[PDB]
């Protein structure tokens, strides 16, 4: 089906999305 | 850390979120 | 930097992640 | 729809979430 791992650059995007206003390391 | 939890394995939203801020 | 678009199969994964228990079309 | 909002453009968490269930 689809890959449910969030690696590397997809991990960065997932964080961008879920962290929102309060941000994340290392943006 | 996040790589083990979210890349090597599969993580939830809630788990992912303790890696914010 | 990183791509902030969620297309196709990355869109499916983002939904998997954020929708959780209550699911989504078309899984 | 979701493609326009989330793929062609950039969507938030909250927007993405009204596409759940």
């Amino acid at each position: 089906f689809v890959n449910q791992h969030l690696c590397g650059s997809h991990l960065v995007e997932a964080l961008y999305l879920v962290c929102g206003e309060r941000g994340f390391f290392a943006t | 850390g996040i790589v083990e939890q979210c890349c090597t394995s599969i993580c939830s939203l809630y788990q992912l979120e303790n890696y914010c801020n």
